[PDB]
DNA sequence: GCGCAATCAGCTGTGACTACCT
DNA sequence: AGGTAGTCACAGCTGATTGCGCT
């Protein structure tokens, strides 16, 4: 309906508005009037997007000059499509409640693989070759030679769009990615090119994080779109982590082998300007020198270029001209396809980065590999350490950047992890007619022995027996599926092997089916499918996985799937690889971040992220248990999101297994009753 | 620019200013004796300063987090500027006055408590 | 070495028992 | 010849100390 905020009226598709949504709208309006950044935290995956879009539309209607462009960067494609359809529903509601259209355009952006119409490039599953084939089919030289009408296979969507799609605009009508593809195929135009031509004359547009955090494409996709713009990174509780992936690269034997294989072909094509032809030839030997050197670790981000200029005597300046070479020299060479050429581009980017960005980075070499530690595997990592570098460009170009997700419990660490000036410090806890979740921390077992997953007690028989007993007698009270998370794959497999050795895993087997998540994508998908089908009927199942796995965030356990989520010990990231410790030292000497505090923050963030996916929707309910006495400590409970703290009473913070089972039984029995709206 | 309290030479940035907001250049930085850094527990024990007096009384007292040589995985040591700690103690307890008798009667009461427990 | 939780000192409420002046 | 401040028991609270835990 029409919500009347202190200076505006906003239409909302749903007549009923929860108090949390109203408070969130008030806070967001306050932030927009404050013309500053901020961070938000909500406990509901759904209902946030509709409120955000409604308030954005209301603010644009009230202040067209203050806000011109809106960005809703998300994590993956399902989020993009669901927010697109939510925006479509909002626009339909506005049209049905008002009666006249408005000149608002909404489009979704993705990779060229997602948005393409050629049947000769869709079937392949090479994300690094679609762009190369697209560039080969249509480019500046293609347009130049189209004047003579050369008889060669090439894309023709642009050859029609440039003469027919650059004149007619799209003032109204929000289009989804499939809608854009349909429009392009019916008009004979490329969806990507029309999207590029239409972002300038557009109201809202959504895409993924990689189009803003990666500087190589953010500038091209957003340079002078809007000085005064609003961007939001929903579900970005691990944003800093992916920020590291923005400026982290790895080198292996395959990359250098591919480079040495393709440089011969490049030289053969050339002999059919010289400032880089001879420059590139001797670049590989300097980095292959470390291959023959058997050393543990070398750290010299500033002195690496010094070693480069001592071994080969090259100035630092021409490295800065490598990047501009990519758009200049390569287009003269007429590369048939970017395949067997990506390692050269990534090496050039790495050289440019180390020449330019070396103040808050670190070069690491690791002679270690999984199950083949020291045979042949020197891995070079230009690992990033400060998340501010990946976040400065968006903070200096936008006015009200908002970071929101389902788990942002410490609001004082993000503003100091990366350069930020929050003005919000706001948390929201969902409320319903009844308590939909019953978090509890189970400490010592029936033997009055702690079940903490300490490194010195990982192989202890007593804690393994207690975990097995908890999983057994818990599986008989909560039906249709339990999702259990372990610290790591090694610990998980050792624990299940120990359970198999004893006559305890068989007892769990007859209650629920046991499913194990592995690194294989197809195996994980089929295991998830069989778990879902087993939970559909009354058989019930247990899904055992790891907190730091692709299955932790790739799926959401909707109601009746995973009524119970079990955390076996505090999930702590491994301190090896000399990657975590470098970040700890950088945070200590730069941001004055305690190492123990950061480790606890990361562990509790992962635990909350993997435990908060059991509550999707108001009608949904679930159980959340932590099988570690360390969770009972205040410094770790304080790291849980506010919407879980108030439901975690002090009565059950160190209760044993039997009382936890009784609490679970009582909660499920009282939650099985019908409720109202 | 920033005028040093010792030499008076104008400078833009200094180590003490960045970490403790102290207008003292690195040339005059007597970090050995005048600008000695002590652990958080040591300051609390010697100067009888509580957390509120260290974090909530204006101005707030900053600290430098450093690794513990005894154990890296243990709690990292927090170092406060000794001059700032002394100034805060003087502002809270007045001076080198009867606060000494206060700590004397505190330890006397500790002895009284232990003998009463006996 | 730091941080969280266990412990005691001091004061108070509630109800009842007891030793000197109109 | 007839009545109330100390005193005792058993609880509460808050204001510090004070030994215990460490991927
Ligand atoms: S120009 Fe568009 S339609 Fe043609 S190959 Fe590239 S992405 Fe596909
Ligand atoms: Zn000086």
């Amino acid at each position: 309906m029409k919500l009347n905020v202190d200076g505006l009226l906003v239409y909302f598709p749903y007549d009923y508005i929860y108090p949390e949504q109203f408070s969130y709208m008030r806070e967001l309006k306050r932030t927009l009037d404050a013309k500053g950044h901020g961070v938000l935290e909500m406990p509901s995956g759904t209902g946030k997007t509709v409120s955000l879009l409604a308030l954005i539309m209301a603010y644009q209607r009230a202040y067209p000059l203050e806000v011109t462009k809106l960005i809703y960067c998300s994590r993956t494609v399902p989020e993009i499509e669901k927010v697109i359809e939510e925006l479509r529903k909002l626009l339909n509601f506005y049209e049905k409640q008002e009666g006249e259209k408005l000149p608002f355009l909404g489009l979704a952006l993705s990779s060229r693989k997602n948005l393409c119409i050629h049947p000769e490039v869709t079937p392949l599953r090479f994300g690094k070759d679609v762009d190369g084939k697209c560039h080969s089919l249509t480019a500046s030289y293609v347009r130049a030679q189209y004047q003579h009408d050369t008889s060669l296979p090439h894309c023709r969507f642009y050859e029609e769009f440039d003469a027919h799609g650059r004149e007619v605009p799209l003032p109204a009508g929000i289009y989804n990615l499939d809608d854009l593809k349909a429009l392009g195929r019916r008009q004979g135009w490329c969806p990507y090119f029309l999207a590029r031509y239409s972002i300038l004359h557009a109201n809202v547009v959504v895409y993924s994080y990689h189009y803003l955090l990666d500087p190589k494409i953010a500038d091209l996709v957003s340079k002078e779109l809007a000085r005064k713009a609003v961007v939001v990174f929903d579900e970005a509780h691990n944003i800093d982590n992916v920020c590291i992936d923005s400026m982290s690269v790895n080198l292996t034997r395959r990359t250098l082998d591919r480079c040495q294989g393709n440089l011969e072909t490049l030289q053969k094509t050339v002999l059919r300007a010289e400032h880089f032809l001879g420059f590139l030839r001797r670049l590989l030997e300097y980095v292959k020198w470390r291959l023959r050197v058997q050393h543990v670790v070398q750290e010299s981000p500033p002195a690496f270029l010094s070693g480069l200029a001592q071994r080969v005597c090259i100035q630092r300046k021409p490295l800065r001209f490598c990047a501009e070479r990519l758009r200049s020299l390569l287009h003269t060479l007429e590369i048939t396809d970017l395949a067997d050429f990506s390692p050269l581009t990534l090496l050039a980017n790495f050289a440019t980065l180390v020449s330019t960005y070396a103040k808050g980075f670190t070069i690491i070499i690791e002679p270690f590999d999984d199950r083949t530690p020291t045979i042949a595997n020197p891995i070079l990592h230009f690992s990033c350490m400060d998340a501010s570098l990946a976040i400065k460009p968006v903070f200096e170009r936008f006015q009200s950047v908002i970071i929101t997700s389902g788990t942002l419990s410490p609001l004082d660490i993000y503003p100091k992890i990366l350069d930020f000036h929050p003005v919000t410090m706001a948390t929201f806890t969902m409320t319903l007619a009844r308590v939909c979740l019953c978090p509890m921390i189970i400490g010592r077992g029936n033997d009055q022995v702690a079940i903490s997953s300490k490194f010195e007690t990982r192989e202890d028989i007593a804690v393994i027996r207690n975990y097995g007993n908890l999983l057994l007698e818990m599986s008989a009270v909560v039906p249709d599926g339990i999702v259990a998370f372990f610290t790591s794959y090694q610990y998980m497999e050792s624990t299940v092997a120990s359970w198999y050795e004893q006559g305890i895993l068989e007892n769990i087997q007859r209650n629920k089916l046991l499913f194990i998540e592995t690194q294989d994508g197809a195996e994980t998908s089929v295991a998830l499918e069989k778990y879902q089908e087993a939970c559909e009927n009354g058989r019930g199942a247990i899904l055992l996985s790891v907190a730091r796995g692709k299955v932790s965030e790739g799926i959401d356990f909707v109601h009746h799937y995973g009524r119970a989520v079990i955390m076996f010990g505090v999930p702590y990231v491994y301190t090896q690889s000399r990657i975590l410790k470098a970040r700890l030292e950088y945070l200590r000497d730069q941001f004055q971040i305690r190492e123990n505090d950061f480790l606890t923050f990361d562990a509790m963030r992962h635990a909350a992220q993997c435990v908060g996916r059991a509550i999707r929707g108001k009608t949904d309910y679930g159980l959340m248990v932590f099988a570690d006495k360390r969770f009972a400590r205040g410094d770790k409970r304080g790291k849980l999101p506010r919407w879980i703290q108030e439901h975690l009473t002090d009565a059950n913070l160190n209760l044993t297994v039997d009382e936890g089972v009784q609490v679970a039984k009582y909660f499920l029995r009282q939650m099985a009753q019908p409720f109202h709206r | 620019y920033v005028i040093c309290e010792e030499c008076g030479k104008e400078f833009m940035d200094s180590y003490l200013m960045n970490h403790f907001d102290l207008p003292t250049c690195d040339n005059c930085r007597d970090a050995d004796d005048k600008h000695k850094l002590i652990t958080k527990t040591e300051a609390k024990q010697e100067y009888l300063l509580k957390d509120c007096d260290l974090e909530k009384r204006e101005p707030p007292l900053k600290f430098i987090v450093k690794k513990n040589p005894h154990h890296s995985q243990w709690g990292d040591m927090k170092l406060y500027l000794k001059l700032q700690i002394v100034k805060r103690s003087l502002e809270v307890w007045g001076s080198q006055e009867a606060l000494e008798e206060a700590k004397e009667v505190r330890q006397e009461n500790r002895e009284k408590m232990k003998q009463k427990k006996f």
